[PDB]
């Protein structure tokens, strides 16, 4: 079950449904993009990643030096 | 009247005709969001909108709770049907009373302090969390109010901020925010990360309208932030309690849910994308993490969200008036003829201005000192010019105005490479403005008048009868 | 939903809470025409005022009649939360049918014929009259359809009519296009010209009346083209057997043009929102009055827009224009001409390549009532409701770089009633593309919008039927 | 009023006003013919078909130019070679919307076309002495072919055709617009798709092969139309039974379409006056070739305007813009649009009040052609010729205010074959007002203009008259 973003197979679950057995949440790894089990999310083009995109994304703000 | 908490405001809300429940139980998409975007269609007198079941969840959602000048008018405790115009003037009124210190209350007293998280931290359990728009990255909490402040100095209040911001859902105990975005919070993150120490931060969900308003205000106000609410209150007191695990952070004491955590430092990861004012989508960037350390709740908390998309919706009137009102108090300070500002539209880059024409060709000063302001200067692109008896606020009035006192060889100036947002997408170059001024003003000596009219004014009475048809109005 | 009168419209105003009854004796001025720009004021749901008693008057008079979208959207049949813009479909949707022939009914049959004064004729024992505005000439008559004269001749349109006398009135005759050839003729023989002016109509009546051009079809033919296919009821006037008046108006005058008589007349408020002047008009004789018992006196304020006017001058404005785009654009989808009689327009359109958004305008301005009226020219995208000042603001915040999207355009033709025109008469347009580029125009930063959730329209009738209960 | 049945009929009505020129003696192909062409483009006025009797190594004629003058072009609408271009227009614009004129159908053995076919051993060489018309074009290009597509969706238009073997030529597919449902579909399952290329015909039918857009009746049916009332002959294909050919062409070459098969095609010039880029293009097979006896090759040279193309998209391009102002602008007298097919438009017409000759430049600039092609747009005034260059100079030399009279809009649609719009594809509108103000315009100073005398109509036809009897 691949991450509908990055298509990424490092996907865990984050939660189960508080009531019931309604829903669970996923969660990838790699991207961090979330969906519930519900909804068969469509990723536009425009908004999905690589690793080449997220390895080359802007990074707010810039981590200080240590020490 | 004034609100101690949300509920009070949401049943005055509901006794007005303001508020909708949907007694069916709704999915999470895309009922919740899709609801949000049919009360803003609406139009008028959109409703807040009110789920009490959600499908898999435990508790309730209210949204749309700002999304209309009707619940903007029962927010400053005015009759709901009060025209925005009069609105601004309250809003104006209030602005600078001081001072009006929050009360501090003790723990027990406060309702935010009812319930208690501390381990096996999970929002899902409290929140009936949601996906706002189709392409948001995750499930977003975003009306909530965000408490920094300095931990040497508490500074009595001086150096504790909030603002809103939006909190991406990371996991059941971690949110993604924008730490830049965090004006007063950089240097305090620069260090906290150099040195490797978490950053402290409350995160308050569920509160009194005026709190939300305060929170949605990033400059104008010179007072301190629950101080500011009092102003907005009429000079009455807003009850404060501390924080349980932070000592300089104060939340107000009736939150629906108190989110206490930190910035996890030197931690990057994916936020977005997400909606934003202008009615588009950010960018999906490497920002910054916050550990939930503790949750604090009401009994049966109610988890206040906003829907924002292509505007106007609840984001717009969280925006309005509190960006009209310090640029009315910049103009007047030295234009005195200026009766109003109407800066509401994609936070102030459209300006409206009425104003009294001293002199000829004055409306175009009163326009070059707006664009000279701090926030007119980078953001107004389009501003209009009216007399000082249009409303400024009635676009139907200022539609009259431009048909009327618009000669475009003459009253329309464009004006190049100027200050621009690069928020503004028609920017080119990204970032600079052509700024448009329009002068929809009579002409007053020396201007020459190509044909003077006398307008219709009012007949007397108008104002009694006004008075008089709306209390034969809400009488049927 | 359709009415027979303007007492079946006035009932359901009531029924919706769009109309205040004023049981208490007010004086004819100010307090008529406070109520009526008060009304006015109200912004939103503005609803009709209904005097039962003025001093020194035997009848009633009401105001404000049209004066809000929710009575406009009542006089469409439609629900009073109806959108402009869903009015404004609607409207175009009826527009040209035909044939909705009139139906013709007896004498006996039509309520206006219930009452006749031949003799001693006196308007003030008929119409509570009074001053709308404070420096007019008079008292006006500010809301009658007036009637000219075969049945393709016939024409209907609103003018504004100056008490003069208990039995005398002045017209502005220039102002009625299809006379002027009539009465010349009639003056030079020193002939009268016969009239009729209706008061207190079905409000779709006074709508046909308010529309001067933009429908091909006869005048009540058009009114029954607006009630979706149902023809309205006529009757043959009294005294001249070529005009036929609605057969449930309030109050007919019959009457005459006198020829070869120029008085003065006005001042008056006119739509723009300031003073005509004072002129020498025709005036008219009223040589006999047909009322309903207990009459209606429908009239209109007018003062600084919006009042009840701009609402008769709106979406019949709007309608002929975008009739006139779609034809060869039909990527436009709706057309905003609200605004002193469509000075200033906003259209809604898709835009087909780069730049269409100013060829949509430039069919705008060369329409025949857009190219000498239109000066203000906004175009947005095909998404954004036209009738939407918020979202038009929106559109012109986030699509207009005013170094390219806005073009001024001089020595274009204009109209003398915009003050300030410069030369008078003459226009500089402006025309604004608040439109988001296509190809191949070059994009500064492409964003994706925030499309609104699925489910979002079935979400809209629901919570609408959930504040029904 | 002539009717010309062939390309035969009119050279001799051509040759016999004085509008054509036999070469006697042999040219090379090679610069001579292009030369030529360019050469008799080059004369300005009057300029004549150019008919080489002989090319080297070659066995049959060529003629170039048939189309190529003002005079030429009205002795093509059956009228005196001096009418005016105005004149023309109006002619054209009489006959534009006649209808029904259906085509005339004859047996095969009735049509001239059909005197010799080749079915075998299939050589343009033999038939066609092919050239290079320009230095830089890709190869020998029959560049004024009416080619047959396929009674209502059949359709005539001129495309460009690159020799590439000698059964082998290249074609603009996607030029063909009425082509592309079936081609894709033909493509995907491997077919064939047939086409007809006539060359040589009656200068009608390349007038409306010419016209992409603007009439209403079908192909043959406007010939018809174009010819008065007069029927336009037609005959069915040899191989192809949907597709029908004028009866009188001088050379027919059926054929289809390979499908899947992309060669590069260009460079060849086009009517802005600049080389094409060479793109991969498709490619027909030539089955069979019918032609009269003794075949006359009429192919056309194209260079910097004006050419004889310019003639072929002037009036043609005029006459449907003029229709689609005068519907709601009666006040409208005529439109010559003849410039870079329409991008450059003059309108005289009546100014209703003042400022209207900016509303009817504001209707061109939305009509469908003239939207993303018209750049330029003067307005006259009614009494003025638009097609009369020297009187359209002098409005503009005492009826423009540059400070008023002339309107630039920016970021308007535009067309990619303007080089210099920037950025490419999009325009900067330029509107010129060169008409006299009327009110509520102020004039600086009102003059009274020098109206004809009396009698000047008259003393035109008398002055003509004597003139011929000298
Ligand atoms: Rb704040
Ligand atoms: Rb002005
Ligand atoms: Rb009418
Ligand atoms: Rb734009
Ligand atoms: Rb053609
Ligand atoms: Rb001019
Ligand atoms: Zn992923």
């Amino acid at each position: 079950m691949k991450c509908h973003r990055c298509g990424s197979d490092n996907v865990r679950k984050m939660v189960d449904s508080p009531v019931g057995d309604a829903w669970e949440v996923y969660v990838c790894e790699k991207c961090c993009y979330s969906w519930r089990s519900t909804e068969n999310p469509v990723v536009m083009e425009k908004f999905k990643l690589d690793d080449n995109k997220i390895a080359n994304m802007g990074v707010i703000p810039p981590i200080p030096p240590l020490k | 009247k004034v609100y101690k908490d949300l509920r009070e405001f949401l049943e005055v809300l509901e006794q007005e005709g303001q508020l909708i429940r949907v007694k069916e139980e709704v999915n999470p998409e895309p009922d919740i969001a899709a609801a949000g975007r049919a009360a803003a269609n609406l139009g008028k007198n959109q409703p807040a909108v009110f789920f009490e079941k959600i499908k898999g969840y435990k508790y309730s959602v209210v949204t749309n709770v700002h999304g209309s000048w009707q619940n903007h008018a029962l927010m400053l405790g005015l009759d709901k049907n009060t025209s925005t115009k009069d609105q601004f003037y309250e809003l104006n009124r209030r602005w600078d009373k001081f001072p009006v210190p929050p009360n501090v209350v003790k723990r027990e007293a406060a309702p935010c302090k009812e319930n208690v998280i501390d381990k096996d931290i999970n929002l899902f359990e409290i929140l009936p969390l949601y996906r706002i728009n189709e392409q948001d990255g995750g499930f977003y909490i975003s009306k909530a109010s965000v408490v920094t402040a300095d931990p040497e100095y508490p500074d009595d209040f001086n150096k504790l901020n909030v603002g809103t911001y939006r909190i991406q859902v990371k996991d059941r105990d971690r949110v993604g925010i924008q730490a830049l975005a965090m004006h007063d919070i950089a240097v305090q993150l620069e260090k906290a990360e150099a040195e490797n120490k978490p950053l402290p931060i409350a995160i308050t969900i569920g509160n009194n309208p005026l709190v939300t308003f305060m929170a949605s205000t990033p400059v104008g106000y010179n007072q301190n932030e629950y101080e500011f609410v009092g102003a907005l209150q009429d000079g009455v007191p807003m009850d404060i309690v501390k924080s349980d695990l932070y000592d300089h952070l104060y939340v107000p004491a009736g939150s629906e849910v108190v989110l206490e955590g930190h910035i996890i430092p030197r931690v990057r990861t994916v936020e977005g994308p997400f909606g934003e004012f202008p009615g588009s989508y950010s960018g999906a960037r490497l920002q910054c993490e916050v550990k939930i350390d503790r949750i604090t709740h009401r009994t049966n908390p109610i988890f206040e969200n906003l829907y924002l998309g292509i505007p106007w919706t609840e984001i717009d009137y969280l925006m309005a008036l509190n960006t009209s009102v310090p640029l009315y108090k910049q103009l007047k300070e030295t234009m005195p003829e200026v009766v109003a500002v109407n800066a509401m539209y994609t936070h102030g880059i459209g300006v409206i201005i009425s104003t009294k024409v001293r002199y000829g060709g004055y409306a175009k000063g009163v326009a070059f000192r707006l664009l000279s302001t701090p926030h007119g200067m980078p953001y107004s692109k389009i501003v209009i010019v009216v007399d000082e008896f249009v409303d400024p606020f009635n676009l139907e009035q200022v539609m009259w105005a431009l048909t009327t006192r618009v000669h475009p060889g003459k009253d329309v100036s464009i004006i190049e490479n100027c200050p621009g947002m690069p928020l503004d997408p028609s920017t080119n170059p990204p970032g600079m403005h052509t700024k448009m001024i329009i002068d929809a003003t009579t002409p007053v000596p020396p201007e020459p008048n190509p044909r003077e009219t006398q307008l219709l004014d009012p007949p007397d009475g108008t104002e009694e009868w006004e008075e008089k048809l709306k209390e034969l109005l809400k009488n049927q």
